RNA sequence: CGCGGUAAUUCCAGCUCCAAUAGCGUAAUUUAAGUUGUUGCAGUUAAAAAGCUCGUAGUUGGACCUUGGGCCGCGACCCCGUUACUUUGAAGAAAUUAGAGUGCUCAAAGCAAGCCAUCGCUCUGGAUACAUUAGCAUGGGAUAACAUCAUAGGAUUCCGGUCCUAGGGAUCGGAGUAAUGAUUAAUAGGGACAGUCGGGGGCAUUCGUAUUUCAUAGUCAGAGGUGAAAUUCUUGGAUUUAUGAAAGACGAACAACUGCGAAAGCAUUUGCCAAGGAUGUUUUCAUUAAUCAAGAACGAAAGUUGGGGGCUCGAAGACGAUCAGAUACCGUCCUAGUCUCAACCAUAAACGAUGCCGACCAGGGAUCGGCGGAUGUUGCUUAGGACUCCGCCGGCACCUUAUGAGAAAUCAAAGUCUUUGGGUUCCGGGGGGAGUAUGGUCGCAAGGCUGAAACUUAAAGGAAUUGACGGAAGUGGUGGAGCGAUUUGUCCUUUGUACACACCG
RNA sequence: UAGGAUAGGGGCCUACCAUGGUGGUGACGGGUGACGGAGAAUUAGGGUUCGAUUCCGGAGAGGGAGCCUGAGAAACGGCUAC
């Protein structure tokens, strides 16, 4: 059983403190390892397109996901960022500013794309959605 | 060891009532158990009970009338002010219409409604309904 | 039997004798003291039924009782009466 | 899933039980778990009985028997058909052969 | 439950409800008291004194007749033991086991039982020091 | 989760429809999460009870002491120990929050305002509640904690002594007084005693056949081993037979749904030594107790260091087979080891995969230990033993049953749980990485204890059902059972399964 | 203990003396992407997380240090030095 005594407040508090480290979410929050991530705790980061690459999907699916290799500016960390919206790889060029965001699963890989948790959202200051919908044009 | 004689008394009574027994023997006896039993009898949840003197910790033989759904103790005996009686009754009682929380107060051992009537707080012994 | 068929306050006295000494309504010992009458000499010399000591007649005669696991064994050729 | 309440042996209120050696394969099996049979046979096959009872100098001579308590591991007892796999309900029956 | 074993025995004596002497008891109170004093004078402990008064005399229970307990009576007349009797017996058991182990080194079972006996000695000595029936600096070695 | 391989409800578009709407989409934290659990989770098999016991701190601790009664009248009446807790009061800034009033046109707000119109008035309003803990004060004393708790050596009158001071005060004694002052003995615990019981332990001692070796004697061509062989031994007598001796292990049968032990474990005799449970008790103490961080004791087997021993068996090794291969399974010879002493090691599926203490709640028949009662027969020496029967306590267990619980298997505890709280220790939080790295500590070493992260992944896992497979054995209805898939009916079946594309797995 | 110093208590400092003081009720150390609080978000209840920012308190004026004036500053929209 568990301790129930009126004078056992310290026992209960210390036990809860020690057991909270078993929870994955608690330990992810309070370990400090999220500051060693490429984004270092920020929702978005900017980076330089180093080279356009195509990485194969998982086993059941057969596709080339056509991501981008991005070197961040805040820390110089190289990441792979997915480019959604069919045809948007042609808006991506080497040595071009891009705003990266998370792939929506908090550093966990998403879908059939292995090892990618980052998507390109903005290129050269123009959103990829605007370029897909032809609402704006990429500056020369 | 026997830590709470009240818990053994109430749990034996609960088991006997569930079993359909019309008499339950309580050992040991104590003033708190006789005081809890008097509250129970006053609200009509038990019948006659008899203290048997054996020149030791006594015995109580209680008549059961089938009106008990559950009786139990709260351990620890948490401090309950008059204002926290509402929260305790919501936690432990089936409805705001029936059921009783038994408190030990400096004014005596009493049900929560009687504790409200004299505005006296204390510690929770248990409950029955 | 079924306890609904009995009264826990007035148990049948026949079945109370067979209960363990501590499991009765009011616990009582099943031992007793006895006026042991020897063969010829008076020497009443009350003995505990469950005596753990070898009781000897006052005139340093033969032993009168023998300790056992339970009730003491009176020596051969001795009577007794409960007290 | 626990197949048997006794765990395939006979061990209550004790720790270690000395093992025996299987009569067939010399396997180490606990004495309480091994299948044990007391075989009381005759030194003379039912057939040779008459021929032997005939070639006897002493007219009154009961033919001596053989008494042997045979120990078997589970694998050899099943292979030799000393015990056979039983249905779930019938396993709880410990009665000797009817 | 046994303090140092899993045994759950309930064998014990059951004092009668009647706390007054039976009518067949006729020994005067001073008589039983001076009998207790002689008994302690040879060296008997209160348990043995009670046993002898029970099986060799017409005294079922001392408390019923006199109104006091044997140890209290002995303390009144200044014959109570220095070390309390239960602690005395536990220390006797401990020294017996220690002698046996001084002869028998391989007896690991007896070593385990000695550890248990000394644990009982420390418990009872702590209680007696708290109740001031032992010297405040009384020590067992 | 999935979609896309030519008929795409899922991509690119058009049309149409849907949600929200001047907004809506996308990329830490709360909720969801009873997936951190105090309320309120788990730990037999899903993750999880330390191998076992002792033990300090901590946590938790049996019952008992002023009650009744009536009267007046819900108060009252009558017959110089603390603390927690509770009650009331004072405080606890404002803003924020809750909330009274008030038609900023509403509202979010604001703290304004309103009045037939007024040289003014409504003293206009600008409330109130909340505010842990700690502090201060008031009443209460049930519950509980701590401190005491038979030199009470209690106190009170009279008679004294000494000192100080306008008779009084302080101090030390004698003599008088009172119900002289101690709860009971827990189906709590410790201790004592008694007759027992046990394969509990240590030491010494005895015995037993087998096996190996040796000695003697007989005999002569095989023996050994396997599915079959071969390695191997053998006319210098193998194997076999008889006798005798020595050595080292091993304690069959009896032997159990039996016993003892904290666990590990413990089975030849006798003797000694200390220890232990249960039972019995009108013996004793009187709460001395439960569980436990720290700290200890023991702890199978293997393993390590050294001595002895070294029968048998036997890792490694060698060889012989089998084999497609065979570093294995099978066979032969064997090293370390297996045995013992001293010192280490501290790990097991160390399992009941179920920590310990306590209470309650079904029935039944066996069995072991003790005790009580009743028996009528003993190759018996009146008791007593041996049987028989009836009880009580304690123990290992077993059978049936659900009124219970459970995911079920199943469990009489794994029950008395959303009607959730007896006490306490350890311990789990999807699957891997991982009991890995590193640090520390212990160990001669082997290793033990403590013990991550990065990263990766959508399951892994449990129980049960149907089918299929096995180099395993020999179709509705209605009703009933099951939470259910299902099943019964239908009497290939049973069984195992990690397969279900179903073993061509 | 005695001084000195300060607006004043105080090992605040000095001289002498003693050996103390804290700690599993966690001292000491380390981390904090830590100023504290009033409060904020979410909340059946219990709770979880946040609290740089307008109110209160504290601290700093590139980093240290030292001062003058003044009732009040170790001031920085004052001075002196590194
Ligand atoms: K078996
Ligand atoms: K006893
Ligand atoms: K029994
Ligand atoms: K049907
Ligand atoms: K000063
Ligand atoms: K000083
Ligand atoms: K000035
Ligand atoms: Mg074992
Ligand atoms: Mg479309
Ligand atoms: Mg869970
Ligand atoms: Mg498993
Ligand atoms: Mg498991
Ligand atoms: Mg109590
Ligand atoms: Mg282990
Ligand atoms: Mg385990
Ligand atoms: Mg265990
Ligand atoms: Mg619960
Ligand atoms: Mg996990
Ligand atoms: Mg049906
Ligand atoms: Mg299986
Ligand atoms: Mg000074
Ligand atoms: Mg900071
Ligand atoms: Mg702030
Ligand atoms: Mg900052
Ligand atoms: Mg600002
Ligand atoms: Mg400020
Ligand atoms: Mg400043
Ligand atoms: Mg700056
Ligand atoms: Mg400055
Ligand atoms: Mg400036
Ligand atoms: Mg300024
Ligand atoms: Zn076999």
């Amino acid at each position: 059983g568990k301790t129930r005594g009126m004078g056992a407040g310290r026992k209960l508090k210390t036990h809860r403190r020690n057991q909270r480290w078993a929870d994955k979410a608690y330990k992810k929050s309070h370990l400090g390892n999220e500051w060693k991530k490429p984004f270092a705790g920020s929702s978005h980061a900017k980076g330089i397109v180093l080279e356009k690459i195509g990485i194969e999907a998982k086993q059941p699916n057969s596709a080339i996901r056509k991501c981008a290799r991005v070197q961040l500016v805040k820390n110089g960390k190289k990441i792979a960022a997915f480019v959604p919206n069919d045809g948007c790889l042609n808006f991506i060029e080497e040595n071009d500013e891009v705003l990266i965001a998370g792939f929506g699963r908090k550093g966990h890989a998403v879908g059939d794309i292995p090892g990618v948790r980052f998507k390109v959202v903005k290129v050269s200051g123009v959103s990829l959605l605007a370029l897909f919908k032809e609402k704006k044009e990429k500056p020369r | 060891v026997r830590v709470s004689v009240l818990n053994d008394a109430l749990k034996s009574m609960y088991n006997a009532e569930k079993r359909g027994k019309r008499q339950v023997m309580i050992r040991p006896s104590s003033k708190v158990i006789i005081k809890f039993l008097i509250v129970m009898q006053k609200h009509g949840y038990i019948g006659e009970f008899e203290y048997v003197d054996d020149h030791r910790s006594g015995k109580i033989v209680v008549e059961l009338n089938g009106r008990l759904n559950k009786c139990g103790v709260i351990s620890p005996r948490f401090d309950v002010g008059v204002k926290e009686i509402e929260g305790w009754t919501a936690r432990l009682l089936p409805s705001r219409q029936f059921g009783y929380i038994v408190l030990t107060t400096s004014a005596g051992i009493m049900d929560h409604e009687e504790a409200r009537r004299k505005n006296v707080g204390g510690k929770v012994l248990g409950f029955f309904y | 039997v079924l306890q609904n068929d009995i009264d826990l306050l007035n148990p049948p006295a026949e079945l109370e004798k067979l209960k363990h000494k501590k499991k009765r309504l009011v616990q009582s010992p099943n031992s007793f003291f006895m006026d042991v009458k020897c063969q010829g000499c008076f020497n009443i010399t009350t003995v505990f039924s469950h005596s753990q000591t070898v009781v000897v007649c006052p005139g340093c005669q033969t032993v009168l009782c023998q300790p056992t696991g339970g009730k003491a064994r009176l020596t051969e050729g001795c009577s007794f009466r409960r007290k | 899933t626990f197949k048997r309440r006794n765990g395939g042996r006979n061990k209550h209120g004790r720790g270690h039980v000395k093992y025996i050696r299987c009569s067939n394969c010399a396997k180490c099996c606990p004495k309480d778990k091994a299948i044990k049979r007391f075989l009381v046979r005759n030194i003379v096959e039912q057939a040779a009985v008459r021929d032997v009872q005939e070639a006897c100098v002493h007219d009154g001579y009961v033919l001596p028997k053989l008494y042997a308590k045979v120990h078997h591991c589970v694998s050899c007892a099943i292979h030799a058909h000393i015990v056979r796999v039983r249905s779930r309900e019938n396993r709880r029956n410990r009665e000797p052969p009817q | 439950g046994r303090m140092h074993s899993r045994g759950k025995g309930i064998s014990s004596s059951a004092l009668p409800y009647k706390r007054t002497p039976p009518s067949w008891v006729k020994t005067a109170v001073a008589d039983v008291d001076e009998l207790i004093t002689k008994a302690a004078k040879k060296g008997q402990m209160p348990s043995q004194i009670g046993v002898l008064l029970r099986d060799q005399h017409g005294i079922p229970l001392v408390k019923s007749v006199t109104g006091s307990k044997i140890l209290r009576i002995l303390k009144a007349h200044g014959l109570a033991p220095e070390i309390p009797e239960d602690l005395y017996f536990l220390i006797k058991k401990a020294v017996a086991i220690r002698k046996h182990l001084e002869r028998n080194r391989k007896d690991k079972d007896s070593k385990f039982r000695l550890i248990l006996v000394e644990s009982r000695i420390h418990r009872l000595a702590r209680y007696y020091k708290r109740t001031k029936k032992l010297p405040p600096t009384w020590k067992y070695e």
